[PDB]
């Protein structure tokens, strides 16, 4: 008889239907008989559309499911820190509680037009490629996409690690996931010592759908947190695509009408809502910042595909990963042709803005002519020394794995290359020169580097050139 | 007796029920205003547009907010009247949302002020105006080889780094300086940074003043995405009507407004036209577009930025929005790295009002002599580039020299360049750009050093120019 | 299957080796049923919950502190087309990849595992051995060099190369065909008996080839041979 | 030395001659490229409404 | 009473469903509360289904719909020449109302096999082009083909403009464009005095499209009225495609299943229906005739695909325009090499086949 | 019915010949597109010179297309038709340009054609 709890009668697939429930909100949270949680979608005439937060094979027609009162949120708090929880703010590392002593809902408005400002601080990656030709500023939301077995993820888990010596807290986020997998990308944050400003949502594939649904929602309600009290956050999602395949599932088992792929109505605005919510905030709301590395997986690299133009079209830059690329020795495989960042400029400091320009003019100089690599062998007064210049260019940008370099040296190295002091170094040896040079910079150049690192400028070239004759005169080339 | 009641919400659609005859038109607005009555709701502040009469006295609406926390039950009330923005002057220098509120820290428009209604019929056939006239910017190049038309639709192609927003805000001061017009912008889609960046450099350049900013923000519902560039043209259509002034407005993208007209239709369940598009795909962009038209007392001329689905010209959309297109701009990150700072395209930027009908034969001629000469010079460059210039012949030699004058000579030193530069800005009439690319062509000026010709306005600046040099 | 494999994982500690035929049957039989069941179409026709169905089936099979289920999956890819839904929610599953090519298959080439497609994260060199992964990242270039070769050659013929890039083909078409190997169950089909290569004597071959001990060899001679010493012995038995 | 600069000409004739042959055949099989993508979205779309409306 | 009377039930996207209406006739002209006409489509067995012929924004659910008596039908006659009306024949021009004495349906039967006779006079368009490689002739239907802004709206201009000494009364339909083109070309005509002998039927892309679709029907049913009284007519139709984009919008707010493009089964039948309505009559119907030229826009110069074969199928040869010829300075494009006419050069004079 | 024991085996070889040298003109397509015949060898460059010419030969003048064209139709006997393209298949007319084969009936038309022009 009373409008606060209802009767199930249709339940399969992870959803059921309820009679009655008529006070329900939408988007409220809802409660079984047997404990299992649920979220109310559908508010039709006469029964509720519920989705099941948890084990559903315990729920036959007919039981009671009661109303909460409670829109769904999230636990939030610095108690979240080194921890591992599901998009519910449950602990799954067992450790045990988390003692969070506060809450903030899963969907929040998006900060306005007039709290925000422009973004101009550097957000260091440690990848000397996307620090020199993509930059990332602090407020930025820029997309990483590429097909399978690319290096999105040690992209992300670099970027991480190299955030241990600045102010910032990490978020990761992952979507349809082994469980495995997902450890053992904790194993290595831990092993570098990233887990003490990191915390990690987990959603396996055998979670339910709706979970994975929600978890880059929770992971953003997290971060706002710290971003509204002042401080700097990055969130990383591992898998949109994921996320928006069990949105897909959820509207298909509701019945709610598929367009394009199958995929329902709003999914442009589901991923606007949550990218939106990375912003630079003005100083009179504070200098806090949040900044997005959304995942995309493309198909054989078709970025044509529905999800992949709606997030390319969201975000403000994107970042490429080509496999061939990859197999062609060139590990970070960055297609830097393809990949582009609106934010140029703004999120790069001085010194590393004097010479990414050259470093670009050379690389694309050379990634034409590609064709004449073998016609033209004998001399020319022009193209060889193009060519000549982009294959060291290519073998500079080249990095290991979980290895990522400061600013101070990204800096010295990409001078060292564009003012042409590896002109007569062969292109086997660069690396071993780049190697050598950085352990040459921290024993001698420590004023030069002190002089970068406080003024984020250039040094005097008279004196950084003397350093890198002196160390070219010590270097055996092989 | 006018109250209405929610009785189904299934994402950003809500149904509501109304008491027997007293149904709301189509496109009427709808309003929820709800408090929160204990502890188990939340407060309501939502607006809804009326799209079908489903029958048994259901009404299906389309939210422009987010609906959640509704709750089957809680009252509507009818406004009996479709969305309704505020009109006049006090929109000038103000920013405002779909629904027509103020979106900065400026305060709110009085209540007393007149608003008018965001859906209404195109102008009928004898308002029309019956001669083609040509709109005068100022902008050499734009004048020259690609003139506009009051009335007409400039579809814009470009991207970032290329200068769209210092066109569009030249543009903006051009026309208020010298036609007495305000301009609208409409940003359909907006990206927020990219929306407070575009408005902090309107403020920075001074048009602010002078202009209407009216955003659509990326992470609004589709209906609200919809519907922006409606109340821009309606705020643009007050001042084409009463002070029959000559208006400019700038959509941010239509592309966007076409694909959240596509978002919507599915949402409603209409059953997929074309690849994906809506049904109504043709009806919609028409009904957009030909209220932007020249009248007996005034003109709206509309700049579109297009975006183009995998480059595929032939895809519905673009097919669509083209159907109405008058001119068309291209901006060169090549003419931007050369340092052509309006980094127009002369040969790929298209118009339809040059033919010496309308503008001229001796305009029509001085143009076809421009774009050959460009053309023949855009051959050279390979042969150029491998052999070197002094293996060409005389009249290749003749020509290239020539053309990289003309080359120079399209750029232009702008007004609002000016708080970079330090030069002032110029304002170049159509007479006085075809009579200097005239003295070019007839080889008046070549024994001129070529930069003279860099960043100069009418053909004098240059000569006073040259001779600063020596 | 997989519940009789848990129970020796978890009942006794046993190291359990799960061999599971082709997988798209299972997603293939899901999405039939589906129609009826009475749920609505997804992409491809498949069943709206294949992911959750998958993930649901492929999460039980894991190693554990208890024992270890160690688990090789046989699994079709319909009209060769990796895009597929089905393909492409299983590849978020597993350690190891394995890509057959249709075109390796049809040059004579078996197990015509594509030497650039698969992948393993085994393949580290903290895993492996620096000596190893080495060997495997040379390869791999090497291969990937020669594709890029037959572009230029298709057109203008072997002699416009240079003296390099003929050795780089020379030495990748030795690469190619010595990693072909005879199956103890291909005897059936060849009448060869099949061998067993341990893994130092595959890096020492390979290491070998690489660096030209063996490049006066004729190139048939590599195809189908195992060990390093048994092309020597083709080559002996073939005239060379 | 006729000709060798003969053949050097001719060698150059060729190739461009050749590369303008490519450019259009691409051109060509772009059009044919964006027509089938149009098509199978078209069907794709249809045969889900379809299915999704026969319920 | 629910003979004569009807209340609307469902209202959406230019569709209404009504109640009642017992006696009313498949093809009636419908009136609601407003004013706005009405199309009767489907007569079920308790509602019928009514295409808006207008503004929809007017009708509310519980409106009264009333019967009208009529099936759709058009005014015609010789008070209709000189002026620009909608496919419904009210004025648009502001100049008054029309003073038309009878009317003609807009779904009329074909002239049969034994009515007609063979093209014999020829149709003088003016343009040397045409004239000399592709011949017109009376009652011929020639189809004009090509991309956006080749000049087939000039090359239809020119025609009627210079039919003023031959006895031709001329009608120009424009379906989809744009009204201050349409007003453009109007100023035109009467400059050059082309409005003595011509009726302009539009539509523009504004105006819902049960207009767009029903306006070439309301001009062949007006040139039928001088071709049944034994005169000569030329009628253009602007956009066939426009006016199939519209058709295809329509049923597909009916919920009919679509086919290849996802254009309607009966896609076919909407244009071969409206063609073969242009004839030759014989001497015993009184030797006159109708000359039909419509325009289909063409992507990429793709004349293989489904409308452009469909109305190929249709008409009796093809004049194409070519995109890149009209860049080479020769504005009158004609790519002689796909244009043909099946039944011209019968229909051309001495000299010129010489 | 295209069977050697109801045709004959003349008529069935040189159908079989015929559809051959067809079949490899057009599997050359696409090189000869890119590339030109430049690059052809000598027995492909023949199999294009004879294949054009059937190709050619394979057209007729109907009556019909008296109205059409003023040139009169033609009726070729089977006889007549297997002798012409055994004929062309043996070499007898590669002298004679291509443009001569064009819309005509027997071979004879072929000879009297090139004669109005040169030969
Ligand atoms: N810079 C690098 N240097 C060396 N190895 C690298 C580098 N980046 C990635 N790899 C290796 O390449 C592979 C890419 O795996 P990764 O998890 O980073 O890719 P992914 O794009 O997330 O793909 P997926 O999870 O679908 O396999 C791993 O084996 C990783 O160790
Ligand atoms: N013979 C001609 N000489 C000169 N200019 C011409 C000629 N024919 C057409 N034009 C011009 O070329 C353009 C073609 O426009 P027109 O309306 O005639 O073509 P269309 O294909 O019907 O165009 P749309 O797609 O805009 O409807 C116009 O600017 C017209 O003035
Ligand atoms: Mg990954
Ligand atoms: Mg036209």
């Amino acid at each position: 008889q009373v409008s606060d709890v209802g009767t199930v009668i249709q339940v399969g697939d992870g959803i059921a239907r309820a009679h009655g429930l008529d006070n329900v909100m939408s988007g409220e949270l809802v409660e079984f008989a047997n404990g299992v949680m649920g979220m109310a979608l559908n508010l039709e005439e006469n029964n509720v559309g519920i989705v099941i937060l948890g084990p559903y094979t315990g729920i036959k027609e007919g039981d009671e499911v009661r109303r909460t009162g409670r829109i769904m949120e999230v636990p939030v708090g610095e108690a979240l820190i080194g921890r591992v929880v599901n998009p519910l703010g449950q602990p799954v590392d067992g450790l045990g509680p988390v003692e969070t002593t506060e809450t903030r809902p899963i969907e929040s408005p998006a900060p306005g037009v007039m709290d925000r400002r422009s973004v101009h601080e550097p957000l260091q990656t440690g990848i000397k490629a996307i620090d020199a030709l993509v930059p990332i500023g602090r407020g930025q939301r820029e997309l990483i996409i590429g097909d399978r077995q690319t290096g999105k993820t040690s992209v992300a888990i670099d970027t991480i690690i190299n955030q241990k010596d600045q102010n910032m807290i990490s978020i990761y986020v992952a979507i349809g996931q082994k469980e495995s997998t997902v450890r053992t990308v904790v194993e290595t944050l831990r092993k570098h010592g990233a887990l003490d400003y990191t915390i990690v949502v987990t959603a396996s594939a055998s979670q339910p759908a709706p979970l994975l649904f929600l978890a880059p929602y929770a992971g953003v309600a997290m971060g706002e947190y710290f971003m509204y009290k002042g401080k700097h956050v990055l969130v990383v999602y591992d898998d949109l695509s994921k996320q928006a395949a069990a949105y897909r599932e959820l509207s298909l088992l509701l019945r709610r009408p598929p367009g394009r792929e199958a995929y329902p109505g709003d999914i442009f605005y589901l991923h606007s809502r949550l990218l939106e919510r990375a912003a630079k905030l003005s100083d009179a709301k504070g200098g806090g910042s949040l900044t997005a590395l959304p995942f995309v997986e493309t198909q054989a690299g078709d970025i044509s595909a529905y999800i992949p133009t709606n997030v390319i079209s969201i975000t403000d830059g994107q970042i490429f990963l080509q496999s061939d690329l990859f197999f062609s020795g060139v590990r970070p495989a960055i297609n830097a042709g393809l990949s582009v960042s609106r934010v140029g400029g703004a999120a790069q400091i001085k010194a590393m803005k004097k010479v990414a320009g050259t470093l670009r003019l050379d690389l694309a100089a050379y990634r034409e002519l590609e064709a004449f690599a073998q016609f033209g062998s004998d001399l020319d007064k022009a193209t060889q020394a193009k060519l000549a210049r982009g294959a060291r260019t290519v073998e500079v940008l080249k990095q290991d794995l979980h290895q990522p370099i400061p600013v101070e040296k990204q800096v010295l190295i990409i001078y060292a290359l564009t003012r042409g002091f590896l002109d007569d170094i062969p292109v086997e040896d660069v690396r071993r020169f780049e190697k050598e040079f950085y352990l040459f910079l921290d024993q001698n150049g420590q004023h030069l580097l002190e002089h970068i690192r406080t003024t984020k400028d250039l040094p005097n070239e008279d004196d950084l050139n003397k350093a890198i004759e002196a160390f070219k005169k010590t270097f055996v080339v092989s | 007796m006018t109250r209405g009641r929610v009785i189904q919400v299934m994402g950003p659609v809500v149904d509501v029920k109304f008491e027997n005859g007293h149904l709301p038109a189509i496109y009427n607005a709808l309003k929820i205003q709800h408090k929160a009555r204990n502890e188990n709701e939340v407060d309501i502040d939502l607006t809804l547009e009326v799209a079908l009469h489903l029958g048994d006295d259901t009404v299906r609406t389309i939210a422009m907010a987010s609906t959640d926390g509704l709750i089957r039950g809680m009252e509507v009330i009818d406004t009996g009247a479709p969305i309704s923005v505020p009109v006049g002057e006090v929109t000038l220098g103000r920013v405002f949302n779909v629904l027509g509120e103020p979106i900065d820290l400026e305060g709110d428009i009085p209540a007393d002020a007149r608003r008018d209604p965001i859906h209404r019929p195109a102008p009928k056939f004898e308002e029309l105006a019956t001669e083609v006239e040509i709109l005068e910017t100022g902008i050499k190049v734009v004048d020259l080889l690609a003139p506009y038309i009051k009335g007409g639709k400039i579809g814009l192609f470009g991207g970032a780094g290329v200068g769209k927003t210092v066109l569009i805000q030249e543009l903006i001061h051009n026309i208020a300086q010298e036609h007495g017009g305000i301009s609208v912008f409409a940003g359909v889609g907006e990206r927020t940074r990219e929306g407070n960046d575009l408005y902090h450099e309107m403020k920075d350049s001074g048009v602010i003043s002078k202009t209407a900013m009216v955003f659509g923000q990326m992470n609004e519902p589709p209906g609200a995405r919809m519907r922006v560039a409606l109340t821009g043209l309606t705020m643009a259509e007050y001042f084409r009507d009463e002070q029959g002034q000559d208006v400019l407005l700038f959509i941010d993208n239509i592309f966007r407004f076409t694909q959240a007209g596509s978002e919507v239709s599915a949402l409603l369940g209409r059953m997929p036209s074309a690849v994906g598009y809506q049904p109504t795909l043709a009806t919609e962009m028409g009904q957009l577009q030909e209220r932007i038209t020249s009248t007996a007392k005034g003109s709206i001329t509309s700049i579109q930025a297009i975006y183009v689905p995998a480059d595929d010209y032939t895809d519905p959309a673009p097919a669509t929005t083209f159907s109405h297109l008058d001119a068309t701009t291209n901006l060169e990150r090549k003419l931007a790295e050369m340092g052509i700072y309006p980094a127009v395209d002369p040969l790929a930027s298209t118009s339809r009002a040059l033919a010496p009908e309308i503008v001229g034969e001796e305009h029509y001629q001085v143009a076809r002599k421009v774009q050959q000469t460009l053309q023949r010079y855009k051959e050279l460059q390979d042969i150029i580039a491998i052999l070197g210039m002094d293996e060409l012949s005389d009249e290749d030699k003749l020509v290239v020299h020539r053309a990289r004058r003309i080359q120079f000579f399209l750029s232009q030193n702008f007004h609002v360049a000016e708080q970079f530069t330090g030069q002032p800005g110029s304002y170049v009439p159509v007479k006085e750009t075809v009579r200097g690319f005239k003295e070019i062509l007839e080889g008046k000026y070549d024994h001129l050093p070529e930069d003279a010709f860099r960043l100069v306005g009418r053909i004098e600046e240059v000569v006073e120019k040259a001779k600063a040099m020596g | 299957g997989l519940t009789m494999a848990e129970y020796f994982r978890d009942e006794q500690g046993q190291d359990v080796l799960l061999f599971i035929d082709n997988i798209f049957r299972f997603t293939q039989a899901g999405s039939e049923v589906s129609a009826l069941l009475g749920r609505m179409p997804s992409a491809v026709g498949y069943q709206p919950t294949l992911a959750t169905e998958m993930g649901q089936l492929q999460e039980r099979i894991t190693s554990t502190a208890k024992g270890s289920i160690t688990s090789i999956q046989a699994i079709y890819v319909p009209a060769d087309d990796y895009t597929d839904p089905a393909p492409a929610t299983t590849f978020s599953h597993l350690d190891a990849t394995t890509n057959l090519e249709r075109k390796l298959a049809e040059m004579g080439i078996y197990p015509a595992v594509d030497p650039l497609a698969s992948t393993s994260r085994a393949l580290a060199p903290e895993i492996v051995g620096e000596e190893h992964y080495q060997v495997a990242r040379k390869v791999q270039q090497t291969l990937q060099r020669y594709k890029e070769l037959q572009d230029i050659i298709a057109i203008l013929g072997m002699d416009e190369l240079s003296d390099e890039d003929k050795l780089v083909v020379h030495r990748a078409r030795r690469i190619q065909f010595f990693l072909s190997q005879n199956f103890h169950v291909a005897e059936q089909f060849t009448g060869q008996p099949g061998s067993y290569v341990p893994v130092k004597e595959t890096v020492r071959g390979f290491k070998e080839i690489l660096e030209g001990k063996y490049d006066h060899l004729p190139e048939d001679a590599f195809r189908l041979v195992g060990r390093i010493e048994e092309v020597v012995e083709k080559a002996k038995a073939m005239g060379v | 030395l006729d000709a060798k600069a003969s053949e050097h000409a001719a060698r150059m004739t060729a190739m461009k001659n050749a590369t303008d042959n490519a450019n259009e055949l691409i051109r060509t099989l772009t059009l044919s490229y964006n027509r089938a993508r149009q098509a199978a979205i078209t069907q794709e779309i249809t045969e889900i409404v379809a299915g999704a409306n026969a319920l």
